[PDB]
C-alpha cells in the first residue's frame, strides 16, 4: 500500500515535471519563432537565389 | 498392568514433551518466516518504488 501509494504519488510527481517541461518548451519555441526573424526574410531570399537558374 | 502404565506415560511423556519442542521449533520456523517475509516485503515495495521512478523518467524522455 505505502509504497504503491507513494509510487503513485511519485509518478503524479513525474507528470508534473513533465506537463511543466513541456510547457517551458512551448514557450520557448514561441519566442524562437518570435526570434531568428532575419533567418525567416534573409531565409525568404535563401531559395530565390537557388530556386532558379 | 504395571508394564502398561509406565509404557503409557513413558511414551506418552515423551511424546506431549516432544509435541511441545515441535511446537517451539515450528514458533522458530514462523519466527524465521516472518523476517524473511518481511524482508521481501521491503525489498518488493523497494522494487515498485525504484521501478516506477524508472517509467517517470522515461515518460520525461
Amino acid at each position: 500500500l505505502e509504497v504503491e501509494a507513494k509510487l503513485a504519488e511519485g509518478r503524479k510527481k513525474i507528470e508534473v515535471e513533465l506537463q511543466e517541461a513541456l510547457g517551458s518548451l512551448e514557450q520557448q519555441k514561441e519566442d524562437t519563432i518570435k526570434s531568428l526573424d532575419s533567418q525567416i526574410s534573409a531565409l525568404s531570399d535563401d531559395i530565390v537565389k537557388k530556386v532558379l537558374p | 498392568t504395571i508394564r502398561n502404565s509406565e509404557e503409557l506415560r513413558g511414551k506418552a511423556i515423551e511424546q506431549l514433551e516432544k509435541a511441545r519442542a515441535r511446537l517451539k521449533k515450528v514458533e522458530m520456523d514462523a519466527d524465521q518466516f516472518r523476517v524473511n517475509g518481511y524482508s521481501e516485503i521491503e525489498r518488493e515495495k523497494m522494487n515498485l518504488i525504484n521501478s516506477t521512478y524508472k517509467t517517470l523518467e522515461q515518460f520525461e524522455n
